[PDB]
C-alpha cells in the first residue's frame, strides 16, 4: 500500500521567460500586453469624431473652398487628420501661432460656426467680391468661405472700424488675414493706399499690423502673401478691427466649448458603426490589459505603450508531463 | 527548482490529476486514485491571484497622450518632446518587462516550495509506520484503506492506531 | 481577474 | 523532559501588504510615507521667507501703492504669493517676459531698492506730477512707487536722454513702461508728439518702442494701454534711456544677489515664529522619512512626493498570539 | 511561508517570549521557560536594518522644486512641463510601492527561513537520543537539566554524554 | 543563507575543488580526494549567464545624446531640460543599484539552494547504510571503494547491494 | 569511509552588496559599470571629427579672421568646440536665432562652403572694401570672410536688389547681417539714405530690416550694432536680397548635409590616430558594459550615464576558504 | 536608522 | 557574456 505526493500537468503550450531560464513550458499563463486592434476608428465613450478628411485644421478653419462644408454645429471626441491631406492654406503666407492654436483645439470638445461679420451690411463703401485662382473650387477662382477680401470700391478705401460683443457665453475664436502685394502698383490698384494699417484689438490682445511690399518666389503661382492671424474672444468682451487696406476681414468666427480626453489625430482607418473606450490611428483598442504595443499615440483610456513584443506572467507550474 | 521537489525529487507531473495544481495518488486494496488537496491548491490560487492583479493594479490607466507640433524654429522645443516621451517609453518597458521576469521566477519557486512543503506535511504525520521510497512516494508497513488514506490527506492521520502493526511489519 | 481554473475553487 | 522551537508574538496591530497577500498582521515595522505638516508658514534654515501678502510678483515690483511698502534692503529663502492677490498691475497692459522674470526672481535671495534715477533732478523741462485713478490709493489718485509718469511741461516735451552705471557691483534690475494712449489728442496732450519713440539700450540689451495709437475696451475704465518691460544691468555696464514722449521712466531699480534653493509658492498658510528644513504651501514637515504624500510643491531638502496613500515596511515577524 | 516553519509546523507564535524574534522554550525537573537565540536574531536584526536603511538610502534628498508659469501662447510648453512632472510622479509612485511589497515579501521569507534552519540546527544537533513530536517540539529520551539545555541552545550538545541513557529509554 | 547550507552546517568551503561550484570530497582504503558535480555546476552556469545577459540586455544602448543652449529670456525651458535629464539620471541609478543589489541577494540564495539540494540527493541515495557525521558528511557503514563512491556521485548508488554489510556493521 | 558534500572557494578579494548584507567576498563577479577612458578625441566610426579649435559656432560660421579657414568641404561625425573659445562675434550685435541654428547644425553632417554672391560683380555701384578694427587679424583691420560689408560709392547708394537659386540639391545656409550706426552722422555717411531698409525673402521665409540709431555703450570699442541673421534655403527655391542701406552681404553661404547621431560637444581633449564607437569629452569608451559614470554627454554608440561608484554583479559563490 | 527592539542589541 | 570558469563548460 503506497501514497505518492505529486502537483499539476497538462498539455499547455505556453512559455513564459525567467530570470534564471528563457522559454518556460507552464501549465497556467496570462497575457498582460495587449497587441490586438479592429483596424477602425470609432465613437469614444458614444461621441463619435471629428473628421476633417481631405483638409487640415488650416484649411478647416480658414474656410478653405474645397473641403466639404460641416454642419453649423458640431461636437466629438478627438480630431482626425489624413495623411493625404492636401488642401489646408491655399493662398501662400505665413499662419502664425498655428501650432498654438491647435494645442488650443485639442481640447476644444465642440464648436459653432457663426456670422461674426455679415457680409452684406458691415463694411459699407467697401467691395466684397474679391477672389483668387490660388483658392480654385470647381475650375473657377474663390475664396475662404469665413474670410472676406476687403477691396477699394469706386477709387476709395475708407478708413474702417468695426467691432464685435461676445455674447455667445463662451469663447470665440476670430480668424482673420493681413495681405501683402508683390508690388506698389497692385498696392495702390487694390487698397489705393500706401501708408495702410491694421489694428485689431480686444481686452487682452492689442496687435498692429503693417503691409510690406516686396517681390517674392513664385508659390501656387502667387508672389504676393497672405498672414493668417487669430486670437480668442473672452465671454463678454469685445473685439474691434480697424483698417485702412490690405485687411483679410472676419466673416465666420467659432464658438468654443471646452473638454477633457480630446486630442488630435493623424490616421488611415475609416470611420465605422463602433463604439471604444481607447483609439489609436491604426485602431480601436477594446482591452483590460495593461500593456499594449500598438500604438504610442492613444485617446480615451487605453493600456500603456510598451515597445515589447511580449509580456506573459505565469500563474500555473512547470508543466511536465514526461 | 529553488527547493528541489518541482522537477528534483518529483520527478514529473500527473496529468492524471486534473481538480488541483498539488494532490495525492493512492493504491491499496480497494483500488488507485488521484486526489488533489483543495487547502494548498486554494491558498496558491488566492496568493497568484493577488500577485497578477496587483501587477495589473500598479499599471494606471494611460489617458489621452497625443503628439504635438513645432515650426521650423522651434527644433529644440521639438527634440525635447521628443526626448520626453523617449525616455519615459524607455523606463516603462524596462520596468514592464523586469517585472514579469522577476515575477514569474517567484512564482515557480512559490510552486516548488508549495510541493516540497506539502511532501513534509505527510511525512511528518507519518513516521517509522511508512518509507521513503523515492520519487515522493510513501510505502506503508501497514493495510491503508480509503478511511486512512483520507486521514493522511486531511491531516489527521491517526499514528499510534497502526502503530503496532507497522512495528510488527517493520520488524 | 479571477483565475477559474479548476470547478471548485472559491473565486 | 521538552525543548521547544518557536517565534516572537506581541499584541502588534500594525499591518503590510505583500505580492502574495494584502492585509499582514506584524510584531514589527517601519513607515516610510511622511503624511503630516504643522500647516505654518515657517523659516528655512534660519531665514525667513518673503511674504508678498496682497499682491503678487507685478505688484511689488512696479510699485503698486495698495501694498504696504517693504524695507528698503531684504532676503529671504523663498517667495509666497497669496491666492487672494488682487493687487498686481493696476494700470491695464501687458507685462513683457513676466513669466520669465518670475523665473529669474526664483533663484534671488536678496534685493536692494534704491533710487536709480531721482525725481526731482533727473527729468528736467518735464512733469513727473502723472497719476490716475487706476492705481489708486487711499480713495485718491495715485501711481506707481518705483515708475514715474513723465508728461509735457508748458506745452513741450523735449527729447529727454538719460542714463546709469551700475556700480553696486551685483545685478540691477531695471523697470520701464510705454503708454498707449487711445486717441492721438490725448497723445498730443500728454506727450505733444505724434512721431514720439522711446529708446533703452545697453552692452546686450536693445529695444525701441514706438506708440500704437487705438480706441480699445474698457479696462479699469481704462481704454488706453501701458506695456511694461524689464532688463537685467550687468555689473559696471550702462543703461540708456532716450525718448521724446510716452516713456514711463524707471525711479527705483533693484540690487540683485543669486542665491540657491529658492523658490515661488502660493499658499494660504501664515508666517509662525519656528524653523524647518523643508516647506510645502499647506505646511512645513519636519521628518526624515524618504517619501511624503502631502504636496509635490517643496523648498529645501524634502522627501519625495508620491501619490501612496500607505508605505509601511515589515521588519518584524507575522505576529500569531493564537 | 515559503519555507513552512511560521504558521506551518509551527502554527503559532510565543508572546511569552519577549527578548527576541527566535528562540527556544523548555522544560524538565527544574522548571520550565522560555529563552531567546541572540545569535540568528542579532544577524536577522543587522539585515533587515540593513535593508531598511538601503532602502532610505536609495532614496535622494528631494531638493527645491516648483512650478512655473506660462502665457496665453504658451500652452504646449505647460503641456509639456506638465507631462513631466506627471510621469516622474508616476514612475516613482510606481517604484515605492512595488519596492516596498516586494522587500515586505521577502522579509516574511527571511524570517521564516531562520526559524526553519534554527529548528534544523537542534534537530541536528539532537539525533536518536530525542524525537519530533510536532510543533517544532523535541521530546528527550533522557533527563536533561538546565546545563544540558544550554548546551543545546548555545551550540555544544554532548551527544555520547546521553546517547547510552537515551538509547536505553529508545530501546 | 536562506537555505542555511552555505555558511551553515556546512561551515567553510574547498580551495581543494577547483575544477566546480559545487561537488564532493571523498575517503576510503584507495585514499581521498575532491571530485566536483559537472550537472549542478553546469545548470547554476546556465542560469547565472542568463541573468547577466538578461540585465545586460535589459539596458538598450545609449546614443547620441548632448546638451542644448538657451539664450538670457528662456530660463524656463533651460530648467526644464534640466529637470527632464536630472529626473532620468535619477531613476536609472535608482534602477540600476536595486537591481544589482536584488539580483545579488538571489544569486548568493540560489548557490545556498544548490548546495543544500546537492546534498538532500545523496541523504536520500544513501539511507540507513550511512550516517549523518555533521559539516555535509556521511560516514558509510560499509566498505566503498571509488566505484561505489561514482556510483554515489552520478546518482545510481545501489542500496540493496551494501544493505546487508551497513545493516550488519550497523547493528 | 566518508564522502563530504561542499562548494567553491578561491582567493578572490572581489566584494559586492546585497540587501541584507553589504560587503560580502566571493568567488566570482561581474563589472558592469565602466570607469575608464582614454582622454582622447577619436574618430566615430571611421569618420573624423569637426574642430574648430580657437573659434566657437558663430565665429566659424560667420567667418572670423582669426580662425583658421578650414577646406572647402567638409565632412565629420561631431562637433568639437574649445572652453577656450574667444573668437566668434567679433563685432558686437545679435545672433538672431543662434541656438536653433546650432541645434540645426547638430545633425548636419557636411558642408560644402562656395561663394552665393561673388565679391567682384554683385553689388555693382557700390563699396565691397568696408572693414573694421573689431574684427582685427594679423593687426590690421578686416572683416567676416563670408559676409561683406557694402558701402555708399562715390556719393550715393542707389536700391540693390539681387537673388540667388539653389541647384545645390540641398539645403543652403545663408548668413546675413544688418548694420545699426550709433549717430545719423555715420549712417549718411555710410549709406547716404535715412530711410533705408533691408528685404530677405524666400518661398518660405519673409523678414523685413529698418536700422535703428541710437548712441550705445562701447563694446570692443564699438558704439554701433550689428544683427546676425540667417535662413535655410530649400532646393530649388530662391533667395531675394533687396537694400538701400545698412545690409551686410552674404558672400559665402553653406551646402548642408544630413546625417544621424551626430552633436556638439566641449571638450579640452586633443585629437589622436584611433577609432571608438562611443566619445565623451572626457574621452573615447571602448567598452561593451551597460553603464558607465564618465560623463553624460555621449556621442555614438555608449553605456547609460549613472551616478553610481559600482555596480558589480556576483556570479560565483560566498567565498569562504576559512 | 536602528531597529531597537530588544535590549541587549548591539544598534 | 559567457562565463568560462571551469574549462570542461559547454559556453
Ligand atoms: C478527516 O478525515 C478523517 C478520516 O477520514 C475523518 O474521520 C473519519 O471521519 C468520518 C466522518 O465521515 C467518521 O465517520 C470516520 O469514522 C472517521 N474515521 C475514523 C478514524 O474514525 C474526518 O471526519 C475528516 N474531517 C476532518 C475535518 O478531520
Ligand atoms: C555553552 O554551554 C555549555 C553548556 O552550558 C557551557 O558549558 C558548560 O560551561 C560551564 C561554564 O559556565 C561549565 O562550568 C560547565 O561545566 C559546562 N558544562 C559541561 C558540559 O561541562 C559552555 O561554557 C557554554 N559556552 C560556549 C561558548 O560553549
Ligand atoms: C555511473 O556510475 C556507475 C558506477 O560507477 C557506473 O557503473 C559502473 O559502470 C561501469 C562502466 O564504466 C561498469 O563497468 C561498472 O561495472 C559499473 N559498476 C557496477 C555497479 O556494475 C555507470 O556506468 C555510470 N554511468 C551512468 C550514466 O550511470
Ligand atoms: C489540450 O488541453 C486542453 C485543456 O486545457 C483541451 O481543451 C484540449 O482539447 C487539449 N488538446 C490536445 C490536443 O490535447
Ligand atoms: C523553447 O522550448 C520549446 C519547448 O520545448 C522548444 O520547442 C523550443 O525549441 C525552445 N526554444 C528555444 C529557442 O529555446
Ligand atoms: C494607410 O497608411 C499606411 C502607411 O502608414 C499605408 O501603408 C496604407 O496603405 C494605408 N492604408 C489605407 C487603407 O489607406
Ligand atoms: C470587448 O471585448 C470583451 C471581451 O470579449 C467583450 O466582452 C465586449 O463585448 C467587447 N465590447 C465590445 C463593445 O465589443
Ligand atoms: C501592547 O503592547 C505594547 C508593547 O509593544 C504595550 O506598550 C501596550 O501596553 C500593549 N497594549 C495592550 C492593550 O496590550
Ligand atoms: C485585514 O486584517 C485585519 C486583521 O484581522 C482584519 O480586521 C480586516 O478585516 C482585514 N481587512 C481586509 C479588507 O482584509
Ligand atoms: C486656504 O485655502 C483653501 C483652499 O485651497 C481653503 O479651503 C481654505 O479655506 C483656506 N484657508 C485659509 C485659512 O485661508
Ligand atoms: C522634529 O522632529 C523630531 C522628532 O521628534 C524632533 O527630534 C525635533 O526636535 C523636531 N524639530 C523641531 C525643530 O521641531
Ligand atoms: C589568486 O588566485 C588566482 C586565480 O583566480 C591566481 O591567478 C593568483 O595567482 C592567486 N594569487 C594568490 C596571491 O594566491
Ligand atoms: C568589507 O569586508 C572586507 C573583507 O573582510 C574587510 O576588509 C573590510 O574591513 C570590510 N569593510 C566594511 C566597511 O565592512
Ligand atoms: C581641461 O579642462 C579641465 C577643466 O575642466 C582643466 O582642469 C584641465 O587643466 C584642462 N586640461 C587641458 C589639457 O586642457
Ligand atoms: C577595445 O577593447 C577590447 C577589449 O580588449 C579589445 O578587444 C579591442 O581591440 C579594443 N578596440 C580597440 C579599437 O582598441
Ligand atoms: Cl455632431
Ligand atoms: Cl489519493
Ligand atoms: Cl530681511
Ligand atoms: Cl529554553
Ligand atoms: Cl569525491
Ligand atoms: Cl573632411
Amino acid at each position: 500500500d503506497t501514497i505518492c505526493i505529486g502537483y499539476h500537468a497538462n498539455n499547455s503550450t505556453d512559455t513564459v521567460d525567467t530570470v534564471l531560464e528563457k522559454n518556460v513550458t507552464v501549465t497556467h499563463s496570462v497575457n498582460l500586453l495587449e497587441d490586438s486592434h479592429n483596424g477602425k476608428l470609432c465613437r469614444l465613450k458614444g461621441i463619435a469624431p471629428l473628421q476633417l478628411g481631405k483638409c487640415n485644421i488650416a484649411g478647416w478653419l480658414l474656410g478653405n473652398p474645397e473641403c466639404d462644408p460641416l454642419l453649423p454645429v458640431r461636437s466629438w471626441s478627438y480630431i482626425v487628420e489624413t495623411p493625404n491631406s492636401e488642401n489646408g492654406i491655399c493662398y501662400p503666407g505665413d499662419f502664425i501661432d498655428y501650432e498654438e492654436l491647435r494645442e488650443q483645439l485639442s481640447s476644444v470638445s465642440s464648436f459653432e460656426r457663426f456670422e461674426i461679420f455679415p457680409k452684406e451690411s458691415s463694411w459699407p463703401n467697401h467691395n466684397t467680391n474679391g477672389v483668387t485662382a490660388a483658392c480654385s473650387h470647381e475650375g473657377k477662382s474663390s475664396f475662404y468661405r469665413n474670410l472676406l477680401w476687403l477691396t477699394e470700391k469706386e477709387g476709395s478705401y475708407p478708413k474702417l472700424k468695426n467691432s464685435y460683443v461676445n455674447k455667445k457665453g463662451k469663447e470665440v475664436l476670430v480668424l482673420w488675414g493681413i495681405h501683402h502685394p508683390p508690388n506698389s502698383k497692385e498696392q495702390q490698384n487694390l487698397y489705393q493706399n500706401e501708408n495702410a494699417y491694421v489694428s485689431v484689438v480686444t481686452s487682452n490682445y492689442n496687435r498692429r499690423f503693417t503691409p510690406e511690399i516686396a517681390e517674392r518666389p513664385k508659390v501656387r503661382d502667387q508672389a504676393g502673401r497672405m498672414n493668417y492671424y487669430w486670437t480668442l474672444l473672452k465671454p463678454g468682451d469685445t473685439i474691434i478691427f480697424e483698417a485702412n487696406g490690405n485687411l483679410i476681414a472676419p466673416m465666420y468666427a467659432f464658438a468654443l466649448s471646452r473638454g477633457f480626453g480630446s486630442g488630435i489625430i493623424t490616421s488611415n482607418a475609416s470611420m465605422h458603426e463602433c463604439n471604444t473606450k481607447c483609439q489609436t490611428p491604426l485602431g480601436a483598442i477594446n482591452s483590460s490589459l495593461p500593456y499594449q504595443n500598438i500604438h504610442p499615440v492613444t485617446i480615451g483610456e487605453c493600456p500603456k505603450y510598451v515597445r515589447s513584443a511580449k509580456l506573459r506572467m505565469v500563474t500555473g507550474l512547470r508543466n511536465i508531463p514526461s | 527548482g529553488l527547493f528541489g521537489a518541482i522537477a528534483g525529487f518529483i520527478e514529473g507531473g500527473w496529468t492524471g490529476m486534473i481538480d488541483g495544481w498539488y494532490g495525492y495518488h493512492h493504491q491499496n486494496e480497494q483500488g488507485s486514485g488521484y486526489a488533489a488537496d483543495q487547502k494548498s491548491t486554494q491558498n496558491a490560487i488566492n496568493g497568484i491571484t493577488n500577485k497578477v492583479n496587483t501587477v495589473i493594479e500598479k499599471m494606471n490607466i494611460q489617458f489621452t497622450a497625443v503628439g504635438k507640433e513645432f515650426n521650423k524654429l522651434e527644433k529644440r522645443m521639438e527634440n525635447l518632446n521628443k526626448k520626453v516621451d523617449d525616455g519615459f517609453l524607455d523606463i516603462w518597458t524596462y520596468n514592464a518587462e523586469l517585472l514579469v521576469l522577476l515575477e514569474n521566477e517567484r512564482t515557480l519557486d512559490f510552486h516548488d516550495s508549495n510541493v516540497k512543503n506539502l511532501y513534509e506535511k505527510v511525512k511528518s504525520q507519518l513516521k517509522n509506520n511508512a518509507k521513503e521510497i523515492g520519487n515522493g512516494c510513501f510505502e506503508f508497513y501497514h493495510k491503508c484503506d480509503n478511511e486512512c488514506m483520507e486521514s493522511v490527506r486531511n491531516g489527521t492521520y491517526d499514528y499510534p492506531k497502526y502503530s503496532e502493526e507497522s512495528k510488527l511489519n517493520r520488524e | 481577474x479571477a483565475l477559474e481554473y479548476f470547478e471548485w475553487l472559491s473565486x
